């Protein structure tokens, strides 16, 4: 879209004094350039397209990595597969991009991204592998072996990818059992009710089941070989047709953990600077 | 990013005419400082911040 | 479809396409006069509507107080002195035990409702300071221990009318055997771990002494959920900072008191049930 | 297009005198063969499209090599990821061939032709290793180390190749702050005023942030393996949709870094040649 | 889209797609005539013309001197003895301490100006010469130092009206400890590194004392910017080179003079401000 | 006016001197034949001359026009440059006060302000260097006192407060374009002074169209406080400036 164009301007003496204001009100100045300048006429091409929300998050970001291993039949160690619950507060740069808004409807798209590397001296030789992702919704039962039934993944969707092919990528729409996802919830799941156990209704501040997806499992498909072979996915996700609702001021100090808690000694975030310095 | 070619320029704030203050009133103000984009502002080529560090 | 500057659908999924001094108002028996209030705040352009069908996820008759309920309820006072950094005070869990609006609430398991807030400080001409009053939806504040995360307790979480205060300075709850499971938010932090100079992007209003005496702040019901439980989940908070000390001729011991006067609007309930008795102390 | 056609001409005894013109003024003389010879009709089959500023251009050139590796972990030693300036004057023949011209308006088009080969005289194995090249625009954090927050390229687009696949490939638009791109910028970027220290204002000739696209930061993901493996990325540019303004005489000494400089032995290009011989 | 010797586009963004003699001229207050000049260079043949509000990124209204500004000023003039390689002067470097026209492109922060320079020499049919006048854009000189790069100080390569000059030969500042940071532009690479002969790709005229004694290039402002600071961007940039040495009957001491006569056209400034005060010596 | 904004609460009005608004020169009474240089905006601004303190007893101030805006931006370099100048004037004088302030200032804009001179063994034989203070004006004395040095006069001005300088009365100086700054009521005086003169254009150099005499009719009182000062500013802006004649710079001898 074309911006408004800056309309001409010359010198004026009325009384209107539109340039003064009043901040008490919650009302921002609309005042534009013209009114306290003598501004020539400008044709406006600049368009705010880059810079909406989708153009804001239209851009996939890493949000875990997971590593799962192939031990080598020679040593009885079982394997290792990975069991990451979703989310996007593992890192901080796609987290601080959503708290700024309250609440987001956003379909999701999500890339695995995998690499191996041999861990063992012995320079020996491993087929390609292939790795299960499979997704458990909330109540699934959580694989515990590497070979169990719940591999089968008879109703959990499930990817299948080849190392050395093209990184695996889904779309999932919006899934959030609320009408928007819920990135800050001021309150309880339970309320402690005056004649219980006190045990009984402690649950942890600002924690819902609002942001319960389940968690992703990824195991490698390939029985062991000879020699370990380490690897590690990384997650990818992308929000499409994303939608949010009641901006908030960005994170000023780092993160600590899923809450709004910060450490004792991140409460620094400013820089000196003297009052009359340019 | 802050640099020599695309400066922006100086903003600064002065006395034109001293605060007077009539007796039995205090001697000390204080002004707070507002900014904000103009309905001309526009941005482009979307980056990373470098407020945020995930520490290890 | 041939789209300007050819693209064709695959997928059956949607997800898978591709990319104004003078002010006075009454509510129900309840009047409120402010002659030299800075006009409102419709917080976010949004009136307080009752719930349409058209979006309505229950389906029990809901019971609406009217008159009963959408009344000013004035909180209790707070002495602004010089060396006071803020107050907070969480929303409807400050209307808990106000009139009819708690046993509803108490009594009714679904609730939403919007609020007015009329916040009232009178100083002289020749008092000088500012307030900020900002409606933070969704308003999180951190916690007092770095050894555990979101481990406030619902009791010091919920301080009811009294509400309450920000601290100049982040102290750890160093004590593990017993954590006080309590909230420290730091003032310019304003809690959340933001800064207060971008708090404004909140609705808010200004008090400023010398030119308004009188905060009013329309918010209607922001929830990702339609309706939702009140006990639990606090919409809306209050954050009232001064953002210029007071002062007064001269005088190192200036005080002066400021008001609450919060109104729900448009209030309805779901869920009839046995009364809510909950741990609070 | 099909150039003009050589008209016929014959004996002529006029006073025209086209032949005779006068150089002092600005002007070339439009004279053709027609003019001073007897000339035969031709029908014009030849074109000049092959010469065209897009055919000129439309042909990717290398403009740097980026060399990471993956040191294996029995070396303390840590990974090197490459981080190279964006510029075209790290080589010399795209940089001669837009220097023909003082203002260019181009999309680039840009491939990564990645190798990788081993060092270590150990001949061990290294699985398929996947590249991350991230483009960090100017301001955005520089990675300092090859496993640190600012990989999430949670708003630098970033590319994810895997060895052995195509090579990697995308374009930009014109990214120029101003209205076309300067290759010659005849100024500086501060003024040194009379009344500060000399350190201050201090700016390198011809040096201005208009050529300040930010950097470009490859790294091997994955994670070091037994034996060390090397690789070097090639990039390769493409200008489309090319215009250019106010073209200028190539080069003819040897470069010598960004500016017009040229080193004291480098200023003999032409070569020897009697005056009176074929 | 079928295409002649199918065409569809898959991306919405575009990058993503496939690929005579007499002469009288009066500016101002002053007027300049040449009986034997060989007609003028409008330089890529674009008049100078005020920035038009289709293409003005600025908004503060411009300050245009007019009558005040757009005059031909003198610069000094220069001995055309058989032994010299030529002169360049930079604008509108030149013009800063020539009447309003510095002082208006000192206050103002932004600027812009096409311009018209008369060349005059002028010698007897007895004398035997040839000057080339070249209108360089955004000429860059090279440096003296071969141990480092685009080091010229800001004082050096801004000489004002005096000018500089073209060494016959190039000569390392092997000064490490105080280098000049001062051009050395050999004469036959004409500064730049590329070569005199095919100098003439630019903007330019030929002074031949046999046919005519004076030289007009009308420049029109190229750029790639609408408008820049002229304090720090020099814009075009005239050299003037001997094509033949001077040379009169059989004497091995002619000199001639030449003067240059500049004159801003269509020259619009903005951005007031204090005025620049740089330091030039 | 152009780059510059000026903005008053408690400013009474404004005084369009002589009810005639600054006009450039029409051609029908042009006496130069010579294309004006108009600077318009570069030279059309509020330009603040220097700051005095009101002190309890202070007299008044005088600043002849346009010899106070001689060394202000471009426009002193075009008065300079140009030999021929023409000038309307908008002079805002700036002085506020607390409720609690007691005085009154009255702005006269005196056109071809002449001042006694300070010998009366002569007549007419003040310098050019005394009666063109520039920027920093000039002031009114309480009481008259001869240049008695008959070797080296001062040929300095030494205008009487009440009789304005000319010899004529206070009282009666209200005939001139005027405003009053009193405190109780207003803290700004606007006047838009047109160009008065007998020549259609003339020289800037020499002849000082207007003149700004600031006299406070009533003196500065604060709370029974022996020593009350506020400072009064001056905003001076040229309107329809218009110049002819251009030529090397003119360098007057001031000091
Ligand atoms: C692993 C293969 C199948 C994976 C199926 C899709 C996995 C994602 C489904 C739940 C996503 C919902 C949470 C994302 C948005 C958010 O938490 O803000
Ligand atoms: C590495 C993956 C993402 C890369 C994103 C595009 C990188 C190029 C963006 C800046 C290009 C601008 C400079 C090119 C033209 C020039 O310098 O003349």
């Amino acid at each position: 879209d074309a911006l408004p164009n800056t309309e001409a301007s010359g010198p004026t003496h009325s009384k209107e004094i539109p340039a003064l204001t009043a901040v008490e009100t919650g009302a921002t100045n609309p005042l534009v350039p013209s009114d306290t300048v003598q501004t020539r006429h400008v044709v406006q091409h600049r368009s705010r397209s880059e810079s909406s929300i989708e153009s804001f998050f239209a851009r996939g970001a890493c949000v875990t990595i997971m590593t799962v291993d192939n031990p080598a039949s020679t040593t009885n160690k079982d394997k290792l597969f990975a069991v990451w619950k979703i989310t996007y507060k593992d890192t901080v740069q796609l987290r601080r991009k959503l708290e700024f808004f309250t609440y987001s409807r956003f379909d999701m798209e999500l890339t695995f991204v995998v690499t191996a590397n041999f861990t063992e001296t012995n320079n020996g030789h491993a087929l390609n592998q292939v790795y299960q992702i499979m997704y458990v919704p909330p109540g699934a039962p959580v694989p515990e072996k590497w070979d169990d039934y719940t591999w089968q993944t008879s109703s959990n969707p499930s990817i299948f990818y080849t190392y050395g092919t093209a990184p695996a990528r889904i779309s999932v729409p919006y899934v959030g059992i609320s009408n928007a996802y819920s990135h800050f919830y001021d309150g309880f799941s339970k309320v402690p009710l005056k004649d219980q156990s006190a045990a009984l209704g402690d649950s942890l501040y600002g924690a819902a089941s609002l942001n319960d997806f389940g968690i992703l499992a990824v195991r490698v498909v390939n029985d062991p070989n000879p020699t370990k072979v380490t690897s590690k996915i990384r997650v990818y996700l992308k929000p499409k047709h994303i939608r949010v609702w009641c901006p908030r001021p960005p994170r000023a100090v780092a993160y600590y953990g899923p809450g709004v808690d910060y450490k004792d000694g991140t409460l620094t975030p400013l820089s000196t600077k003297d009052l009359t310095t340019y | 990013i802050d640099d020599s070619f695309t400066e922006g320029g100086y903003i600064s704030v002065f006395y034109q005419t001293r605060i007077v203050v009539p007796l039995s009133t205090p001697r000390e103000m204080d002004i707070l400082g507002f900014v904000s984009a103009c309905n001309d502002f526009s941005v482009r080529l979307l980056r990373d911040t470098t407020h945020i560090e995930q520490k290890a | 479809q041939v789209s300007s500057q050819t693209t064709i659908n695959y997928y059956r999924d949607s997800a898978s396409n591709a990319a104004d001094r003078v002010l006075q108002l009454t509510l129900g028996n309840s009047t409120i006069t402010a002659q030299e209030a800075a006009n409102s705040v419709v917080a976010y352009g949004r009136w307080p509507e009752y719930l349409r069908d058209s979006e309505a996820n229950p389906v029990d008759q809901p019971t609406e107080p009217e008159v009963a309920a959408c009344r000013f309820y004035t909180l209790d006072t707070v002495s602004w002195t010089k060396e006071s950094r803020g107050w907070w005070w969480k929303l409807p869990d400050a209307l808990r035990d106000m009139g009819l609006f708690g046993q509803n609430m108490y009594y009714h398991y679904l609730g939403r409702s919007g609020y007015t807030v009329h916040v009232q400080c009178n100083a002289s001409k020749f008092h000088q300071g500012a307030l900020g009053v900002f409606a933070v939806p969704e308003m999180c504040l951190a916690g007092d221990s770095n050894t555990t995360t979101m481990h406030t307790s619902y009791q010091n979480a919920n301080p009811g009318e009294k509400g309450g205060t920000f601290t100049g300075t982040f102290t750890p709850d160093n004590n593990q055997t017993s954590p006080a499971r309590r909230f420290c938010p730091v003032d310019y932090l304003l809690g959340n771990g933001t800064l207060l100079g971008n708090a404004f992007v909140f609705p808010h209003q200004i008090i400023n002494l010398r030119t308004n005496n009188c905060a009013t702040l329309v918010l209607p019901y922001v929830n990702s959920l339609s309706i939702d439980s009140m006990v639990k989940h606090n919409n809306w908070g209050i954050a009232i900072l001064p953002l210029a000390p007071l002062n007064f001729a001269s005088e190192s011991s200036p005080e002066i008191p400021i008001t609450l006067t919060i109104a729900p609007m448009c209030c309805e309930f779901n869920g009839l049930r046995n009364i809510t008795l909950p741990r609070l102390q």
